[PDB]
């Protein structure tokens, strides 16, 4: 029935498309990522005794062109941010992807709009951002919910998309959209 | 590109920072940093948006009450056509569209996709406000369009 939007953002080499092939798939692979990626891929789950289905939408054609973040955020009902847990650099991009995504989506309540934080690759060596760390600018930031993740062993990758699904379930229920 | 002054004032004009964007402001109103209260943001999180028109966005008044008292320009259009006052009236902000209407903004001001502040709201109050300010302006542009080409 109701339909919802998800956009994932990230500096590219993070695991994006590796999450979602992950939740939607049960697979680790990143293959045919310039024709999946800057695009859809579905998913219907249950939320809440409500059947959802579920786009998610990977930005790993990240075009500089802010053209094109404007119609392809367009409506987007929770976005999902995520960084690299071994590289210190996608954690300091946090900042203007969820600002970029914000003015460029454009919803009506920015202060309330669903976001979610995954630090993915937690299954390596010398992960170099601190969990508190993150969990210190997350909450900062309107308590945004944060997970650690690995696409590659499937950690708390189906979790933190229960999560991402009811809260922004709970923007969506504002606005309404079925088929 | 833009200055070190200008980034502080989109950052703290964007989250709410309303003490540092005031003293910049008095810094700047004191001549002492380049910086122009009506910069448009050049980076990938404000691109094209003034200080004004983000603090309208995510409704820190203070910031907005400051950077009208300060000068900035009511009428700035970003990329997409917006105006302040169509970002204040999309977010339903009742105050903040009084504060701009109080500074004289333009309610007739179409942006990029044909649509006014007025007609980008959801908040019935804030319609009504814009529909009676909308038509006033109208009619003042009007009487001022006909006598001017009536008489040259
Ligand atoms: N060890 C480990 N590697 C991962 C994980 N997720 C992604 N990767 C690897 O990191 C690289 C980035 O993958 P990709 O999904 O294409 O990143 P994207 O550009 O952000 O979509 C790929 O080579 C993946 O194999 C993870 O959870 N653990």
């Amino acid at each position: 029935k109701v339909l919802l939007k998800v956009i994932i953002l990230g500096d590219s080499g993070v695991g994006k498309t590796s999450l979602m092939n992950q939740y939607v798939n049960k697979k680790f692979s990143n293959q045919y990522k310039a024709t999946i990626g800057a695009d859809f891929l579905t998913k219907e789950v249950m939320v809440d005794d409500r059947l959802v289905t579920m786009q998610i939408w990977d930005t790993a054609g990240l075009e500089r062109f802010q053209s094109l973040g404007v119609a392809f955020y367009r409506g987007a009902d929770c976005c999902v941010l995520v960084f690299d847990v071994t590289a210190p650099n996608t954690f300091k991009t946090l900042d203007s992807w969820r600002d970029e995504f914000l003015i460029q989506a454009s919803p009506r309540d920015p202060e309330n709009f669903p976001f979610v934080v995954l630090g993915n690759k937690i299954d390596l060596e010398n992960r170099q951002v601190a969990t508190k760390r993150a969990q210190a600018w997350c909450y900062s930031k309107n308590n945004i919910p944060y997970f650690e993740t690995s696409a590659k062993e499937a950690i708390n990758v189906e979790q933190a998309f229960q999560t991402i699904a009811r809260n922004a379930l709970k923007q969506e229920t504002e606005v309404e959209l079925y088929n | 590109m833009n200055t070190e002054a200008e980034q502080q004032l989109l950052h703290h004009a964007r989250n709410g920072n309303a003490e540092e964007v005031r003293q910049l402001l008095e810094t700047m109103a004191r001549n002492e940093v380049i910086a122009d209260i009506n910069c448009k943001g050049r980076s990938k999180s404000n691109l094209g948006w003034t200080p004004l028109h983000l603090a309208c966005y995510f409704g820190h008044r203070q910031v907005v009450q400051d950077l009208l008292k300060a000068g900035a320009e009511v009428n700035v259009l970003n990329d997409m056509g917006d105006t302040p006052l169509h970002r204040a009236a999309f977010t339903g902000r009742k105050e903040l569209v009084m504060l701009l209407l109080e500074y004289n903004a333009d309610t007739t001001i179409v942006n990029g996709s044909g649509q006014t502040a007025k007609e980008v709201t959801h908040a019935e109050e804030i319609r009504s406000m814009l529909e009676a300010v909308e038509r006033t302006q109208q009619r003042k542009l009007e009487e001022l369009l006909l006598a001017a080409a009536r008489e040259g």
